[PDB]
């Protein structure tokens, strides 16, 4: 995340904080970030999880703000499925069905509880994504506290021309950028919301995925299209 | 091979004081923040006494406010709490807990003392404060 401001207390309320788990009583390190689509279902980058992909490595924290109070029985959660898209791979630079998907509760059981802090961010329509050069805002703690920032869909045509990514973006992906080239996503985003507005409402679009440099020129940053998702997210969560 | 241990139960005068203390082995202790927990007869457990992982912040429930001193050592992997005017109130099994606050939160520590304790990551087998005038 370069650039942007700080959120707060009821900004990214969706936002999750994915961490990995060390041997002992050592504090847990940060992996990547997420998005709560459902009470009980968190989206991320399954490139996050590829090299320990069994669920007990990893806790969940959510509605992280600085006027927000941790309060572990509600905003601390054990994994207890972490999926990962069937048919991810990598390839030479970009990341193919990097997605997955986390089944949260606390330590009670229960799932999230909506409040000021905590929020489910919606789907997208099948296939239905913002116009290119809408604006859609990223976060994350990538590249010590919350950030938000604003950039703008990029289309595939203008992607894919050879001086950009060429033959490496397919439409199961979305590029997104400052037109000004100085905010973008960066490594510690992986796994992040790229929220935009379908029909006014907030919708996750995109999930973070890769990209070459951060807010670097001609550059942008590559999302796994969540618009075209849709049927193995909803074959898993409901 | 983590294990939280309270140290200082015993039997006092209402009026009497009395310290307890919450030592770890196998992890550091400073980087957790520590909660003291009470469950009296018959009623559930409660927050008494918390502190951050720096002992920066602090929080008190009001039935011991004024009476009670929570502190740390970080150097030793301690947490002390101070009882001052002991009630027959204060009769229970207290607990010593810990769990590790991630960054991008308020630095206060009061929802983490306020929730009867759901969530602390580690806990200590209590040690019994008893106070009653067959002391």
């Amino acid at each position: 995340i370069v650039g942007g401001e700080f959120t707060e207390v009821e900004n990214q309320p969706w936002f999750a904080a994915i961490y990995q788990k060390n041997k002992g009583g050592s504090p847990p390190s940060f992996k990547c970030g997420g998005s709560l689509i459902s009470p009980c279902w968190v989206a991320s980058a399954a490139h996050c999880f590829i090299q320990l992909p069994k669920k007990e490595n990893y806790v969940v924290y959510l509605g992280q703000s600085k006027e927000s109070s941790y309060n572990p029985g509600e905003m601390k959660f054990e994994v207890e499925q972490l999926i990962l898209h069937e048919y991810y791979r990598e390839d030479s630079l970009a990341y193919h069905n990097d997605i997955a998907l986390l089944k949260i509760r606390t330590s009670t059981g229960q799932c999230a509880q909506p409040s000021r802090s905590i929020q489910t961010i919606a789907l997208p329509p099948r296939f239905t994504d913002a116009p290119f050069g809408s604006d859609c805002e990223i976060t994350g703690f990538g590249k010590k506290n919350l950030k938000m920032s604003v950039v703008k869909l990029v289309s595939h045509e203008q992607c894919m021309q050879p001086h950009y990514y060429g033959s490496e973006i397919n439409y199961k992906m979305l590029c997104a950028a400052d037109p000004e080239w100085k905010t973008d996503s960066c490594k510690g985003d992986s796994g992040g919301p790229l929220i935009c507005n379908i029909e006014g409402r907030p919708t996750l679009s995109g999930i973070v995925s890769w990209g070459r440099g951060c807010a670097e020129k001609n550059k942008p940053g590559v999302y796994t299209r969540v618009s075209h998702f849709l049927d193995w997210i909803q074959s898993h969560i409901g | 091979q983590v294990q939280l241990q309270e140290s200082g139960g015993g039997l006092v005068q209402p009026g009497g004081s009395l310290r307890l203390s919450c030592a770890a082995s196998g992890f550091t202790l400073g980087y957790y923040a520590i909660g003291w927990f009470r469950r009296a007869p018959g009623k559930e457990r409660e927050g008494v006494s918390c502190i951050s992982s720096s002992g920066g912040s602090t929080n008190y429930a009001d039935s011991v406010k004024g009476r009670f001193t929570i502190s740390r050592d970080n150097a030793k992997n301690t947490v002390d709490l101070q009882m001052n005017s002991l009630k027959p109130e204060d009769t229970a099994i207290y607990y010593c807990a810990a769990e590790w606050v991630p960054p991008g939160y308020g630095a206060t520590v009061q929802a983490l003392c306020n929730n009867a304790g759901y969530g602390m990551e580690y806990w200590g087998k209590g040690t019994q404060v008893t106070v009653s005038s067959a002391a």
